[PDB]
């Protein structure tokens, strides 16, 4: 039975021309293409980009490899694939991919009787994603791959999802540490030129960052220095030493959370959310220290040519108006 | 709170095919290692199956080959398909979720536990 | 007519046989044009450069009778013919350039010269000596030889104009500037045989403007202003008390950035030597007014502020004087 | 030597390396072990861990069978290279090596039998997924799963060499880790189905439990350390006002540069760890004391303070009384329940 | 069959060796860029990165061919034995040819013999910049590309198109987050070497840094804590302890804002544009709490005024520097941000 | 022309898949290694990374040669069509060898038949480290050198100049570590399947103390001092003494978190990390003085052992248990 089958595969390759596609002077060949999602990792802002580990599933039928006689379908070594004609697919938005080469090559054929080739790889593909991150960190970013054939038109190759919808698979099983798959979509077109129309395939994914780890880490510290800079304005006018040292920690500590905030955060020079609520946290605590100065030098500046009234009125407007800064804040980004 | 609720199972007629399936609430385990466990009546508890993240089916020596385990990931939940039912079968089956910290077929690596679900094979 | 001659050239070709094998050295005339010396990274005692490695030498096999005087080939026959087994000794990684081909020229003429040469991005290794620094200078050398052939079978000999630099203001120097250019010729003798070595040097010398403004500037500033303690009224114990601890917090935040781009020398630097004396200026500050409270008030000490008013000053002075004139001069 | 060079180029004499041996007859069975050198660092930022190992497989190629003096040979690696071999992979790794320094580091060996036992030297570099919930005091079950790429199980099916448990050594000086402490391994195999087929999957799970005396030290030590400092000021007198506004702002301050380093050394998760409630916890601690001091402050009448030698002072205020024992006792109650509850896990 | 029959043919005799029309003429090389996407830019290592369509085409007499079809596609095996153009980088760094699922190049053949090579390149070029202004500062990073070896006698590049509509760049593909993409120079020139003259084709991206960012991390900052410092002016002079705090915590404040600031900035060691308003601010914050100790020495009575003896009058210094203090910082700005936002 | 011949001579017939003396003794091969640098002594990564000449020397019966007088160096491209020893590091986790502008590599053929193999490799080694006295540690990287399939029966070991085998280790310099000594071992690894040879190479590393007194020690041991200084303050200065106190602790807490950034991260209890926290305890007690000073004179003051009494206790104790501290430290690590 082996040995029949070893006359069946030397067959299949004597007088087999890999240069040519499956029906070189006839309709073009239809791939169907499948996507094992491994694993997604390394979400960068820095870099606009995101790695994945998938498994690359490629089918499409070529009657030269047919075979019968044998109700098997014929695994071969992966070496094999060098001997073959395979489409000439890439992603347009990768910037570093490879295949695993350990044990060996990371790559199937499988070959069927009907003529049907299984081209399988596993590839880990960082590909490239630009993100808007101007509500950073409450912000949905949507990554895509492209796959595309380098040379062949739909007058030549053909592709299309291999299976609808559930082409994709692994999708729901991936656990992103700081973001949330909300849905993924397949897209298939035909990209039309004035020379031809070019297949693609779009495999995209929603991400929504989870705002957790920001709650706890950005905004709630920035949230009590900004209520610590009140206890001033239930202090005595009198109290320069107590009221200043208090103002100007305060400033201080501010000014300590946003450069270190700079340093954890992804460098991403301009302006995001983060960026607005922590700015907008430190005019409030420069604005209660600098009302103490007004205090201070209404009494004693134009003491002699109420300050009372002023401490009283900053204890309701500052509470109030960082009230509606979180509003306004949380309403235009939420 | 973290609930795991058997559903599916009871008295079955020999030969018959049980589906028994486990919801789980407050807690997405897309993470975790959901298995089935078994408890004969004063025997012990036993390890049927496990499924973990990368969808490896694990199974014991005495259900291979039977029963067939799989996860639903979208809707947070884990089934058992017993098929080849046998009196020995008829026990409590419990399931479970965890990091399978020293274990993975151990029971005391599983921190959220089902009530149970008493699946009766009467001839 | 030049594919006929390449076939004959080829006809009976071993590669694996050095020109005069068994009769005279190889000599082997190199040429060096700096495309950029990159940044030199401090903290791993190295640096960045990229050449075209030029090498010149005659191969009597590679003779060719024929109106054409030269054949400019690609890297197509470099795998074919002999090519010296050049290495460079200090470095810790190079690479060679292959988009969108591989970066090499292969000149042959009539006579049997060959000229081969190729794109290099070089890592080399460089010991900095930071005893001096913000205010040091270094020579980075890179050095090259054969790998196999000692003195005897492969010299290398430099061409007059042999070294050649670009515009060395597109270059990535941050840190340095380049200042001159020198290229020596020595035998080193290792266990295989003595080796003729290449070594060409740069000479590079650190740029002070960043450190003058962030580190010298900033600390000289805070000394001056402990001093300020001294003309408060010693009865201000609040006041010159949180001048002077909060003196000493601000230095010892300018201490983390007085070595940051070094690597962790065991031995004292300028800047090093610089911040610690702003340390010990600022940490007297706040001694000398514990020692006036405790003598004045918690029972000549009581004229301690009349000294400190025209000693620490003058201290300060005095330092940076044997500082900066030791250094710079 | 005569003999020996007969047999090997006798042997690749009708041989087809695209076949597996037994195809269509019977199902190939690989005997595989393990060996770790050394089970490197692991990253929780990436959620990896680095395993150097020797591979081991055995299978049994009836086209390889000779008959000669010798009775075990020794193949090249171009010779090897014409050999079908199992195409096994990990299914967790990320980026492996096979080492072939000086040397291909690997090895075939052939039998009179026909036994092939293929050995090579790899370093993988698997992910292992983490639930960081109970950090600095989680425990984790890192995986190593490994099978066939292209066979299903219907094909190649990989058992171990010896007993599961003895197929996996690691080296008594392997442990290169700096902040785990390696309790053991459980080697079990299982089956996944795929697109593609139903395959055969071998797994190895390491069980690494985080040590705890770093960050007790570094991180637990100053934020308790720091919540008693602010509850100090409770017996300072209420009229040491610039005093206490000292200590409330400053200690404030000096949480947030603990928190913001004890940040550091944890990957951005996007849940709230052991130690993030501990750090808001203290936070809250000393937070409070600020406000405490502020409405203590309030109520202060004068403005001078009591003399040794005795007028009317003010009292000691019954805010600061109280909280003299509320607020030791609330952070005892969190520490005794916040440690009983993550040790216990 | 027939198709087979004209690919076997093709090579039969031919020297990839040798350029096309060697000894008779200069092989003209027409080429044209297609940027897909102008990767992020560098400033720490003065490097961008770009991802580009590099087309070449070319003409070889040897590889005429009648056959039933006008354009041959030959695989990467074939494609390896026929001379290509040495094209190369001059100030590539590490440039990828991508190769996933298969070498991400094409070679077809006419029959009049014209070549046409596309190739999928990210290419790392070295752009020199001088942060002096930064970070208003403008960079005009340079992309040359020549032969290696065959000089302007051999081997010469010209444009496919016009040279402006040669290099075209894709409408969403700018992955530049602190720059702006102010558009393209496409020029070609000669460069003598010491290996004779070469044709050289140039592209000169230009660029403009976004200042947004540092505005509100840096200046916004700074200018606060400047304001801040010059706010205890308004204090009573007998507040020694408030006045005092109130000075050295600004210019704590300021060495934290300065070290955060650089710590951005690639580690350049001369001044550039932000260091120097950092060093002026650092002087206002500096200069506000030498004006206290001066306005200190000549406190007669430590009590402050009270409610309702005899008490400090407002200092003179105090008063002028409630002037000379804001309107100096008020005046350097006008000459900081004149001074290099028109550049 | 006749070392053409000879040499043509000696590949035609040569068979790469057998070593010398197939049949007979085992093959001696030596070795020695000359050292060019040493560097990225990880103590994160528990490796360091070793540029070195690693030279093998073996005697090849099938490559012995008469006629001519000399030493052939043969293109490195022969090196494939010898056989060479499969010499290979046990704790190598990732080496190269140079490639530019050609393979290191070096083949050197003797008229007697003695091959001379040279490469020029960096590895990065691994060795486990003790860093529980860190930075008062002395650490001990090797270099296993084994073969990978072959026994002592076929292969033997030994380093060629026995004592000098290894050259160049006085010329390196280690910005952060001295190099004490270094050893050479010869032994066969016994194992009841067979003895397998090995070499090893080690060397002892001092770290050095300097960058760390400069750095760690001197500034946590001046901001000790200054905390002293409040027990002097006179204890009516509320505002001074708890300013000196709480800014002492604070400038701690600053070195210890910039020290956490610019050290290796190494999560387990040190030396460096014993002495910081001990000196922060000792800043944070004498802030704990001044509140007992406080409040045994405002607080069980109108009650009414000695304000002045504590103070001056405290004069003596900190610095006579800080100096013992530090006596205890020293002697234990040193
Ligand atoms: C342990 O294992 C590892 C992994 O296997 C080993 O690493 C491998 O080592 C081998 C041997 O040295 C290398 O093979 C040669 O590679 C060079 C370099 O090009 C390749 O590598 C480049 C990157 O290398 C750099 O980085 C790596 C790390 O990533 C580093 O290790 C290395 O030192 C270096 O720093 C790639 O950029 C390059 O890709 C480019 O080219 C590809 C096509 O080649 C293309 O697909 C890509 O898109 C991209 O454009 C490429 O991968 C090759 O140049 C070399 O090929 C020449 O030399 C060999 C010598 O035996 C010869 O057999 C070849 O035929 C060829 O020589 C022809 O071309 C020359 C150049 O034009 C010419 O001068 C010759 O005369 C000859 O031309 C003749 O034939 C041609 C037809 O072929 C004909 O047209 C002409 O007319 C004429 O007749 C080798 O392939 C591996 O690349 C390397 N792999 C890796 C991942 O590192 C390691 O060595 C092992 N260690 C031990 C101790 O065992
Ligand atoms: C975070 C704290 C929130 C507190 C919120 C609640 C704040 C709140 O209600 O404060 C009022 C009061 C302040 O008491 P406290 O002792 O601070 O102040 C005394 C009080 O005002 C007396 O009435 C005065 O005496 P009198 O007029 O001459 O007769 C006395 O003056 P003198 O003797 O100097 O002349 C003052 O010193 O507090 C409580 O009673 C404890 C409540 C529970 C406090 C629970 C604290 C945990
Ligand atoms: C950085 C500043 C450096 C200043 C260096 C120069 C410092 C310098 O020379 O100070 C002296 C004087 C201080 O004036 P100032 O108002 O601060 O102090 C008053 C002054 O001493 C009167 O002489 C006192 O009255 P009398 O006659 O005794 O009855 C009066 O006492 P009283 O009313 O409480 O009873 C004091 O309050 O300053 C100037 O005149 C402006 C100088 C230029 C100021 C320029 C400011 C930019
Ligand atoms: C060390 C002597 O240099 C050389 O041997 C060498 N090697 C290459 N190249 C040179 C000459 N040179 C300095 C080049 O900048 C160079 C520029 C070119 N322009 N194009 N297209 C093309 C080639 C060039
Ligand atoms: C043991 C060191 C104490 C330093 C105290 C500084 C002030 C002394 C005043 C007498
Ligand atoms: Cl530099
Ligand atoms: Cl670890
Ligand atoms: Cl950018």
């Amino acid at each position: 039975n082996m040995s029949f089958v070893k006359e069946t595969v030397d067959k299949l390759l004597k007088g087999y021309d890999i240069r040519l596609r499956p029906d070189f002077g006839g309709p073009p060949v239809c791939v169907g293409m499948n996507i094992d999602i491994a694993s997604i990792d390394m979400v960068s802002e820095v870099n606009m980009d995101y790695t994945l580990t998938m498994y690359f599933q490629q089918y499409w039928r070529d009657k030269r490899l047919a075979y019968s006689g044998i109700p098997l379908n014929l695994t071969l070594d992966n070496r094999v694939a060098d001997q073959l004609w395979v489409p000439d697919t890439y992603f347009l938005n990768d910037k570093k991919s490879f295949v695993h080469g350990v044990t060996v090559k990371n790559r199937m054929i499988r070959l069927h009787p009907d003529g049907t080739v299984l081209y399988g790889l596993r590839i880990t593909t960082t590909a490239a994603c630009m993100m808007d991150l101007r509500r950073y960190p409450l912000d949905e970013q949507n990554c895509t791959l492209e796959i595309e054939s380098y040379g062949y038109t739909t007058d030549d190759i053909e592709f299309y999802w291999r299976g609808g919808d559930k082409a994709v698979t692994g999708v729901e099983r991936i656990e992103l540490p700081q973001f949330s798959i909300v849905e993924h979509r397949l897209v298939s077109r035909n990209v039309v030129f004035a020379t031809g129309a070019y297949p693609r395939l779009s495999l995209s994914f929603r991400l929504k960052r989870n705002i957790g780890y920001f709650i706890l880490q950005t905004y709630m510290p920035s949230i009590l220095i900004t209520i610590l800079s009140w206890v001033s304005f239930w202090i005595n006018y009198d109290a320069s030493a107590a009221r200043v040292a208090l103002g100007i920690t305060t400033v201080l500590t501010m000014t300590t959370i946003n450069t270190h905030l700079r340093e954890t955060l992804p460098k991403i020079p301009y302006v995001k959310a983060i960026d607005m609520y922590l700015m907008g946290c430190f005019v409030f605590v420069f604005l209660a220290l600098l009302e103490y100065a007004f205090v201070n030098y209404i009494f004693f500046g134009r003491g002699p040519q109420d300050v009372n009234a002023i401490d009283r009125w900053s204890r309701i407007v500052f509470p109030f108006t960082f009230s509606l800064f979180n509003l306004v804040y949380w309403l235009y980004y939420v | 709170q973290v609930q795991l609720q058997e559903s599916g199972g009871g008295l079955v007629q020999a030969g018959g095919s049980l589906r028994v399936s486990c919801a789980a609430s407050g807690r997405t385990f897309t993470a975790y290692i959901m298995a089935w466990f078994r408890q004969a009546p004063g025997k012990e508890r036993e390890f049927l199956a496990a499924m973990d993240q990368g969808r490896i089916q694990y199974y014991g020596d005495s259900v291979r080959g039977r029963f067939t385990i799989s996860r639903d990931y979208a809707k947070n939940s884990v089934d058992l398909q017993l098929d080849g039912l046998r009196p020995e079968d008829t026990a409590v089956y419990y399931c479970a979720a965890g990091a399978g910290f020293w274990g993975l077929r151990t029971a005391s690596s599983y921190h959220y536990w089902g009530q149970g679900t008493q699946v009766t094979v009467s001839s | 007519d030049v594919t006929v001659i390449l076939n004959n050239l080829l006809e009976g070709y071993d590669n694996k046989l050095r020109p005069d094998i068994g009769v005279k050295p190889t000599l082997i005339h190199t040429d060096m044009y700096v495309n950029s010396i990159g940044p030199v990274n401090a903290i791993n005692m190295e640096y960045t450069i990229d050449i075209f490695f030029a090498q010149t030498w005659y191969d009597r096999r590679l003779k060719f009778n024929s109106t054409i005087k030269v054949l400019r080939l690609n890297s197509n026959m470099v795998g074919k013919i002999w090519i010296p087994d050049t290495f460079f000794r200090n470095s810790k990684k190079a690479d060679a350039h292959w988009i969108t081909t591989p970066n090499r020229m292969l000149r042959i003429w009539n006579d049997g010269r060959v000229l081969y040469t190729l794109r290099l991005t070089i890592d080399a290794e460089c010991q900095l000596q930071l005893h001096n620094f913000p205010m040091d200078e270094h020579s980075c050398p890179l050095e090259f030889s054969s790998y196999g052939y000692p003195r005897e079978e492969i010299v290398y000999q430099w061409k007059r104009s042999s070294v050649e630099v670009g515009d060395t203001r597109s270059w990535r120097l941050y840190q340095f500037s380049f200042v001159g250019l020198r290229n020596t010729t020595e035998v080193v003798k290792t266990t295989s045989g003595d080796y003729v070595v290449m070594s060409v040097y740069f000479d590079l010398s650190r740029r002070m403007g960043y450190f003058t403004i962030q580190t010298y500037i900033p600390c000289t500033l805070i000394v001056v202003l402990s001093w300020v303690s001294f003309w408060i009224n010693k009865d201000a114990v609040p006041a010159r008390t949180s001048l002077g601890i909060t003196t000493v917090l601000t230095m010892t935040t300018l201490s983390t950035i007085a070595r940051k781009s070094l690597p962790k020398v065991s031995y004292v630097t300028a800047m090093d030597l610089f911040v610690s004396v702003c340390f010990i200026f600022v940490f007297s500050a706040l001694v000398e007014y514990g020692t006036l409270h405790y003598f004045v008030s918690n029972r000549r000490i009581a004229k301690m502020d009349s000294y400190a008013r025209i000693f620490f000053p003058t201290a300060f002075c005095l330092f940076n004087l044997v500082y900066w004139v030791s250094y710079l001069y | 030597t005569t003999v020996f060079t007969r047999i090997l180029d006798r042997l690749l004499d009708g041989y087809d390396n695209r076949l597996r041996p037994g195809l269509g007859e019977r199902v190939t069975e690989v005997k595989t072990d393990i060996f770790v050198t050394s089970f490197g660092p692991v990253s929780d930022h990436d959620m990896e861990y680095t395993i150097d190992v020797f591979f081991r497989q055995s299978w049994k190629d009836e086209r390889l069978k000779f008959k000669g003096p010798m009775t075990v040979l020794r193949l090249n690696n171009l010779m090897a290279s014409k050999i079908w071999t199992p195409d096994t992979f990990f299914h967790n790794g990320k980026k492996s090596v096979a080492h072939n320094m000086t040397m291909p580091n690997k090895l075939l060996r052939i039998t009179e039998d026909g036994t092939l036992l293929y050995t090579m030297r790899l370093t993988v570099r698997a992910e292992c997924p983490m639930h960081l919930e109970d950090f600095p005091m989680d425990a984790h079950a890192c995986p190593l799963k490994f099978g066939s790429y292209a066979y299903t199980r219907a094909e190649v099916v990989y058992e171990w060499t010896r007993e599961p448990a003895r197929s996996v050594v690691v080296a008594e000086d392997g442990s290169r880790l700096n902040q785990y402490d390696l309790l053991g391994q459980t080697v079990d195999s299982g089956i996944v189905q795929s697109s593609t087929g139903e395959y055969v999957v071998m797994t190895t799970h390491f069980h690494l439990k985080r040590k705890i005396g770093y960050f007790v030290i570094q991180t637990y030590l100053p934020c308790i350390m720091t919540v008693i400092l602010s509850q100090v000021s409770f017996w300072l007198n209420r009229e040491s006002v610039p005093a206490r506004t000292v200590f409330g702002v400053t200690t404030v301050l000096t949480m947030t540069t603990l928190s913001i380093s004890a940040r550091n050394s944890l990957p951005k998760v996007a849940y709230a760890t052991a130690m993030d409630w501990f750090i808001a916890v203290c936070y809250a601690f000393v937070f409070s004391a600020l406000i405490e001091f502020a409405t203590v402050n309030y109520f202060t009448k004068r403005g001078y303070a009591w003399d040794g030698k005795s007028k009317t002072f003010n009292s000691v205020s019954k805010i600061d009384r109280l909280s003299r024992i509320a607020f030791p006792l609330l952070f005892g109650i969190f520490n005794l329940v916040y440690w009983a509850t993550y040790l216990n896990r």
